[PDB]
C-alpha cells in the first residue's frame, strides 16, 4: 500500500507541466514587447518663454500651471528641463524625483543616479506642452547644487492604491556633492506619513530601528557600496537587494526609487532577493506596500 | 524498496524551489515589462496568474506531509 | 511505476534550463527600455546677443537659441527665425491657433508667457523685459516686421523702422520713428473709425506705454486692457491690436460679447474692426539690415 | 528593512 501515493504524488506531473506552459508564454511576451520596442515613445514638449533660477521664482514671474520649464540656478550651469507643481501647497516646487506608473527602471548604477533619467515629462495630448510629469530621477550632481544654493525645504508625497495621500515635510535638506558621496542631511518634520528619515521605522524597538536612519547616511547603488551595512559578501548590499538608488543604511525605513508592485500590496516570495524592495514608506503602510504614487519635490524655503 | 521515496521527496523540494523561483520571474518581467512604457513606443498588456501560483503552493506544500512508513 | 521519475526529472531539468535562458533574454530586454522618450523640440549651441548675432555667427535653420543682450541678467530662450540671406529676425509675438490665453498680468506680459517651438507651431509672448533689453541694446538701430495673415492664406506685412520699447518704469513705452511700409498698412498711426472725428488720434499707437487689466496706462476713463482682456499698448482704445481675442474664422461682431467691444486679433488699415487674424506674427531685426 |  506504498503504491497508492507515490501514484498519488503525480500532482508532480501536473505543475511540472504548467510551469512549462507558462515558460511558454514568459517567452512569448518577452519577444512581443521585444518587437514593441523596436520603436521609441516620442515627446514634444515645447519649452515655455518664462524661466527662472528654479521654480519658486517661475511662479512668481507668472508660471502659474505645472508643467515642464527650463531652470538655470546658475548663469555657469546649462539649463535644463525640469518639472514645476505650481499646486501643490502654494506651488514653486521644484520636482525631484516621481512615481506614478510603472514606466521607468529605477535600479540603476551609480552614473545614471548621478546624470539623472526618466522622463521630466509628457505631452497632454491635443496640448502642445509636457503638462505631464513622467518618472524620473533628477541627476545628483542637480540635486546637490540644487540644495547648496541656500536654505531648501524638501516635501515629499505619496498615496496608495486607494486614494489616501499623506506627506513628509523637511524645513531643512542639503545633498553633497560626489566628493562627499551625495551625503544627504535633513531636520524640521512635519507632515503626516512618519519621519522615516530621521526616526527610522516606527514599528521596529531597539538597534532594529536606528539602522533604518537615512539621515546622514551616504548614496548608493548598486555598482557602488556606501550603505551601513559593513560586509566581505558582495551578494549582501542594500542597494542590490530592496532594488534601488538611495541613502542606504542597513537598509533602510523608507525606501523610494523601489521595485513598482502593481496593485500594492506584495510579499517576500514575489521578491528578487526575499526583501522588501518596492516604493515603501514603513511608517505608513508597513513593508509589503509598494506605493502607486510617491514624489520627492524642494522650494528655496526663502 | 524504499529506495523510491527519496527519488519523489527530492523531485519534492526541487519543484517547490521551482515554482517560487518561477513566482519571482513572472513577477520580475511584468515590472520589467512596465518599465518599458516610458522607454518604448508601447509596452505589452498583461496580467499575472498570482492564484494559480499560491494555489499550486499550497497543493504541493500538501503533498509534503507523505509517509515513509515510520 | 520508475517510468514516472523519468519525465518529471527532465520535464523539470530541461524547463529549469528554458529559464536560465529566459532570464538571459529579460536581461537584454531591460537594456532597450533604458532610453527616455526622445523628446523633439531640441536647441541650437550657438548663442549671441540676439538673432541677428547669431546668423552673423553660422546659423542657418530657424529654430530655438539662447540670446545675451549687452545688458541683460541671464540669457535666455529665443526664437530665432533665419532666411536664405543671413537675415537672422527675433520673434516676440505669435498667434495661429488660440491654443495661449492672452489675458495676462503686468508681471506675465513683464517676463513672457506660452511656448517656444523649434518650428514656429506655437503661440506666445517673448516678454517686455526681454524685448526691452533687445530693442534698446548698445546703439544700434532695430526695425519692427508686423506679418499678418487672414482665414484665407492671404498675408501683409508693416514695417516700422527706428523701433523701441521702454525699460519698466516708464511702462514699456512703445515708440519707432515712421512706417516704413507694406500692404498691411500703418495702424499705429491711428485711424478714421468715423465713431468720433478723432478716432484717429485716440487710437494712434506710437508713444503709448503697456496696459494689462492690473495695470492700466493708458488714455481712456476706463480700463482698456480690462474690457478687450488683453496686454497691449492701449490708447483709446486701439487701431492696431494684435493681442486680442483669438477668434474662429475670424468673423465676429457685437454680439460676441456682452458689452459689444471690438477687441479681437485686428489691424484696420487691412481688415474691418470685426475680423479677427487667424496668424500673427511680430519680429525684430537690426535696423541696418534688409 | 533593517538587516539583522
Ligand atoms: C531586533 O531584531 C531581532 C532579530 O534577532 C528581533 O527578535 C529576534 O528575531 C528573531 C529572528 O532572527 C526571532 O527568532 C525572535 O523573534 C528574536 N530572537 C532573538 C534574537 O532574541 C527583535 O525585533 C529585535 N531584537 C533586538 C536584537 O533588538
Ligand atoms: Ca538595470
Ligand atoms: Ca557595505
Ligand atoms: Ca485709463
Amino acid at each position: 500500500v506504498n503504491s497508492n501515493i507515490p501514484t498519488n504524488l503525480r500532482v508532480l506531473r501536473s505543475i511540472l507541466e504548467n510551469l512549462r506552459s507558462k515558460i511558454q508564454k514568459l517567452e512569448s511576451d518577452v519577444s512581443a514587447q521585444m518587437e514593441y520596442c523596436r520603436t521609441p515613445c516620442t515627446v514634444s514638449c515645447n519649452i515655455p518663454v518664462v524661466s527662472g533660477k528654479e521654480c519658486e521664482e517661475i511662479i512668481r514671474k507668472g508660471g502659474e500651471t505645472s508643467e515642464m520649464y527650463l531652470i538655470q540656478p546658475d548663469s555657469s550651469v546649462k539649463p535644463y528641463r525640469v518639472y514645476c507643481d505650481m499646486n501643490t501647497e502654494n506651488g514653486g516646487w521644484t520636482v525631484i524625483q516621481n512615481r506614478q506608473d510603472g514606466s521607468v527602471d529605477f535600479g540603476r548604477k551609480w552614473d545614471p543616479y548621478k546624470q539623472g533619467f526618466g522622463n521630466v515629462a509628457t505631452n497632454t495630448d491635443g496640448k502642445n506642452y509636457c503638462g505631464l510629469p513622467g518618472e524620473y530621477w533628477l541627476g545628483n550632481d542637480k540635486i546637490s547644487q540644487l540644495t547648496r544654493m541656500g536654505p531648501t525645504e524638501l516635501l515629499i508625497e505619496m498615496e496608495d492604491w486607494k486614494g489616501d495621500k499623506v506627506k513628509a515635510h523637511y524645513g531643512g535638506f542639503t545633498v553633497q556633492n560626489e566628493a562627499n558621496k551625495y551625503q544627504i542631511s535633513v531636520n524640521k518634520y512635519r507632515g503626516t506619513a512618519g519621519n522615516a528619515l530621521m526616526d527610522g521605522a516606527s514599528q521596529l524597538m531597539g538597534e532594529n530601528r536606528t539602522m533604518t536612519i537615512h539621515n546622514g547616511m551616504f548614496f548608493s547603488t548598486y555598482d557602488r557600496d556606501n550603505d551601513g551595512w559593513l560586509t566581505s559578501d558582495p551578494r549582501k548590499q542594500c542597494s542590490k537587494e530592496d532594488g534601488g538608488g538611495w541613502w542606504y543604511n542597513r537598509c533602510h525605513a523608507a525606501n523610494p526609487n523601489g521595485r513598482y508592485y502593481w496593485g500594492g500590496q506584495y510579499t517576500w516570495d514575489m521578491a528578487k532577493h526575499g526583501t522588501d524592495d518596492g516604493v515603501v514608506w514603513m511608517n505608513w503602510k508597513g513593508s509589503w506596500y509598494s506605493m502607486r504614487k510617491m514624489s520627492m519635490k524642494i522650494r528655496p524655503f526663502f | 524498496v524504499i529506495e523510491k521515496v527519496q527519488h519523489i521527496q527530492l523531485l519534492q523540494k526541487n519543484v517547490r524551489a521551482q515554482l517560487v523561483d518561477m513566482k519571482r520571474l513572472e513577477v520580475d518581467i511584468d515590472i520589467k515589462i512596465r518599465s518599458c512604457r516610458g522607454s518604448c513606443s508601447r509596452a505589452l498588456a498583461r496580467e499575472v496568474d498570482l492564484k494559480d501560483y499560491e494555489d499550486q503552493q499550497k497543493q504541493l506544500e500538501q503533498v509534503i506531509a507523505k509517509d515513509l512508513l515510520p | 511505476h520508475d517510468s514516472s521519475i523519468r519525465y518529471l526529472q527532465e520535464i523539470y531539468n530541461s524547463n529549469n534550463q528554458k529559464i536560465v535562458n529566459l532570464k538571459e533574454k529579460v536581461a537584454q530586454l531591460e537594456a532597450q527600455c533604458q532610453e527616455p522618450c526622445k523628446d523633439t523640440v531640441q536647441i541650437h549651441d550657438i548663442t549671441g546677443k540676439d538673432c541677428q548675432d547669431i546668423a552673423n555667427k553660422g546659423a542657418k535653420q530657424s529654430g530655438l537659441y539662447f540670446i545675451k543682450p549687452l545688458k541683460a541678467n541671464q540669457q535666455f530662450l529665443v526664437y530665432c527665425e533665419i532666411d536664405g540671406s543671413g537675415n537672422g529676425w527675433t520673434v516676440f509675438q505669435k498667434r495661429l491657433d488660440g491654443s495661449v490665453d492672452f489675458k495676462k498680468n503686468w508681471i506675465q506680459y513683464k517676463e513672457g508667457f506660452g511656448h517656444l517651438s523649434p518650428t514656429g507651431t506655437t503661440e506666445f509672448w517673448l516678454g517686455n523685459e526681454k524685448i526691452h533689453l533687445i530693442s534698446t541694446q548698445s546703439a544700434i538701430p532695430y526695425a519692427l516686421r508686423v506679418e499678418l495673415e487672414d482665414w484665407n492664406g492671404r498675408t501683409s506685412t508693416a514695417d516700422y523702422a527706428m523701433f523701441k520699447v521702454g525699460p519698466e518704469a516708464d511702462k514699456y513705452r512703445l515708440t519707432y520713428a515712421y512706417f516704413a511700409g507694406g500692404d498691411a498698412g500703418d495702424a499705429f498711426d491711428g485711424f478714421d473709425f468715423g465713431d468720433d472725428p478723432s478716432d484717429k488720434f485716440f487710437t494712434s499707437h506710437n508713444g503709448m506705454q503697456f496696459s494689462t487689466w492690473d495695470n492700466d496706462n493708458d488714455k481712456f476713463e476706463g480700463n482698456c486692457a480690462e474690457q478687450d482682456g488683453s496686454g497691449w499698448w492701449m490708447n483709446k482704445c486701439h487701431a492696431g491690436h494684435l493681442n486680442g481675442v483669438y477668434y474662429q474664422g475670424g468673423t465676429y461682431s457685437k454680439a460676441s460679447t456682452p458689452n459689444g467691444y471690438d477687441n479681437g486679433i485686428i489691424w484696420a488699415t487691412w481688415k474691418t474692426r470685426w475680423y479677427s487674424m487667424k496668424k500673427t506674427t511680430m519680429k525684430i531685426i537690426p535696423f541696418n539690415r534688409l | 528593512a533593517h538587516r539583522p
